């Protein structure tokens, strides 16, 4: 009966303590994931995780 | 011109000797400085104006 739930009870970085508990090596690509993740969404495209964030436009504000 | 203000006769108060202009390129954003480009202009103003930097003893900067 309870089906699913969706609420926003992340709080504390959940990421940070599941990368912890991952083997050092995965850290690299975790990070790289979340952070493609965030700029594309910042800057609102898609992105490279090799091409500098100078030529996808990062700004100062960014 | 210096020549002409001397032959004249006309209040001098101070004779510039040397200008140099330089651009920084592409630095890290649109607004970031380059020292390096700084350095460049500096070098080209004092070979412009025949001088040493160990003449001048101010320094008047942007800041
Ligand atoms: C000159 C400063 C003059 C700024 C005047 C702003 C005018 C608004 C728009 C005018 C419209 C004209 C009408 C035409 C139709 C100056 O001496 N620059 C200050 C020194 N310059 C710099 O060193 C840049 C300053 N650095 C920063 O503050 C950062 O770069 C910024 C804010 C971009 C943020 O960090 P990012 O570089 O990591």
């Amino acid at each position: 009966m309870f089906a699913s739930t969706g609420q926003r009870s992340r709080g504390p970085s959940k990421f940070r303590m599941e990368l912890l508990s991952l083997p050092q090596d995965e850290w690299a690509g975790r990070l790289r994931r979340l952070l493609v993740e965030q700029a594309s969404v910042i800057l609102r495209r898609t992105i490279d995780a090799d091409r500098s964030f100078i030529e996808y436009g990062l700004d100062s504000l960014g | 011109r210096l020549p002409d203000a001397l032959r004249d006769g006309n209040r001098i108060f101070a004779v510039v000797r040397g200008t140099a202009t330089n651009q920084d390129g592409r630095t890290e954003t649109l607004t970031m400085p380059s020292e390096d480009a700084q350095v460049a202009v500096y070098r080209a103003a004092l070979a412009a104006a025949g001088v040493q930097p160990e003449t001048v003893g101010v320094v008047e900067a942007h800041g």
